[PDB]
């Protein structure tokens, strides 16, 4: 929405970045396997199957 | 890359007409005439109105004071809507609102300046007969119901039957911006070297730098277009014109159409931008009067002005879902110029 | 409160629509769910209606627990339940945005 381009996601190719709220650059935009989510503990989800 | 820049705080006021009357619950005549109205227990009033572009509706109002909170609600931007910034005031008479603005919120075109259509409705209009008794109460609408906005301008001094509902505007705060292209900027006449202005009998266009100096005398440089600067000169430059005649001091304003004209005053022209060798910006506002050739604008013959306070205060730009960032240590070296500044020797810098 | 009644037979409703919900994911990594309180519109010829129509935003409230087959083997996972069970209360319309 920032800018408007449209570029899908999940391509895991064309990694997009932004200026963060400080200045430094860093990745947007990016969907993840959610097989790989850990809580803010650091243990796994584990998430499995169906 | 840039800087919102305020020479004074927006204003603008409720414009009541001399002949009204403010509305009179104690008194128990069968029917009130022409006189305002801001709601009753009996009576809800409607106040459509966009200001800045966030819009305000609500037909539920019994007082105006209930108006006056309801608008100040708007004065902040939350987790989903806009703010705007502006901050309404109970106008002193009861008669309606002042609307005030110290623009030093925010960073975007939203929360800057004073802006304001005012949509058809404004049952808050406070223009309505209406009628007492008999017996138990009871204030009533003149035959259902009360009148709308329409093409006034209920408060506003002014009216407009051609389109949408008129709006007051009044710009006292301009914005800058760099760029690493060469920027050439549009000459015009200063009251001191570079001389001079010739009149050209009546008619204006005359050479450029004099002709951007005719035009400069109405509200050409009210505008809220951007700009641009890149060499240190180009900004003290725009600077000193803005800071001249770029602002609307009296809390006029621009009404609806672009029709600008010679005023007493948004004229400052004793005002003046320097640098000095420590490096150090500097703005001066000498108590000495200035003089306005003619035939510059309005007047045909020769006009003096007198000098008048400013109050500087400064944020930093950002583009409305843009890209920009903000560039605080620049905002800073300009920071220092927030305070207010009478007439007089003292002399602020960067 | 309405219903499908018997055949699968889908029309407009007013309302099944709440147009104005959305679904975001802040940098702090928390879901985020809002509910302003804004109409919304729907164009011709979407539907039904023939021409323009408006959506008033409508009152939610979420409530989540974990998935389980019928004489299955899936075990339920309440680790990931959790993080999305932090959106169990009411969600009046206004400000406030709800986070896992």
């Amino acid at each position: 929405t920032k800018t408007q381009r449209a570029e899908d996601e999940n391509d895991t190719g064309t990694t997009q970045f932004y200026t963060t709220s400080k200045n430094s650059v860093e990745v947007t935009e990016k969907g993840v396997d959610a097989g790989a989510l850990f809580n803010a503990n650091g243990t796994g989800l584990n998430l499995r199957d169906g | 890359q840039g800087i919102w820049v305020s020479y004074a705080d927006a204003k603008f006021t409720t414009d009541r007409a001399n002949g009204a009357n403010v509305f009179d619950p104690n008194l128990t005549v069968a029917q009130q005439n022409n006189v305002i109205f801001w709601g009753n227990k009996d009576i809800a009033v409607t106040l459509d109105i966009n200001l800045n572009g966030v819009r305000i509706q609500n037909d539920n109002i019994r007082s105006l004071d209930e108006a006056i909170a309801y608008i100040n609600t708007f004065t902040a931007p939350t987790d989903t809507r806009d703010g705007t910034g502006v901050k309404a005031v109970k106008k002193a008479d009861g008669s309606g609102i002042e609307f005030v603005n110290n623009n030093a919120d925010g960073t975007t075109d939203n929360m800057k300046n004073i802006d304001l259509t005012v949509n058809v409705g404004n049952s808050a209009g406070e223009r309505n007969t209406i009628n007492y008794n008999a017996n138990t109460g009871v204030f009533s609408p003149q035959g259902g119901n009360l009148t709308t906005a329409q093409n006034d301008t209920d408060w506003i001094a002014g009216a407009a039957q051609a389109g949408q509902p008129q709006n007051v505007k009044v710009v006292t705060a301009h914005k800058y911006i760099y760029s690493s292209n060469p920027v050439t900027i549009p000459p015009m006449i200063n009251p001191d070297g570079g001389p001079a202005f010739q009149p050209n009998n009546g008619n204006r266009p005359t050479d450029p730098a004099s002709a951007n100096y005719w035009d400069a005398i109405q509200g050409s440089l009210k505008n809220t277009t951007e700009r641009t600067f890149r060499t240190t000169e180009d900004l003290r430059e725009l600077l000193q014109r803005d800071a001249r005649y770029g602002v609307d001091y009296n809390g006029s304003g621009i009404i609806d159409n672009a029709t600008p004209t010679f005023d007493a005053n948004d004229i400052n022209q004793a005002v003046k931008v320097v640098v000095t060798e420590n490096g150090n910006f500097a703005i001066s506002n000498a108590n000495e009067t200035s003089t306005i050739p003619a035939n510059a604008g309005a007047g045909a013959g020769a006009a003096t002005t007198n000098p008048k306070n400013m109050s500087f205060n400064i944020t930093a730009y950002s583009n409305k879902q843009g890209t920009v960032s903000t560039n605080d240590a620049f905002t800073k070296i300009f920071k220092a110029f927030d305070g207010p500044l009478v007439i007089g020797n003292q002399i602020k810098e960067s």
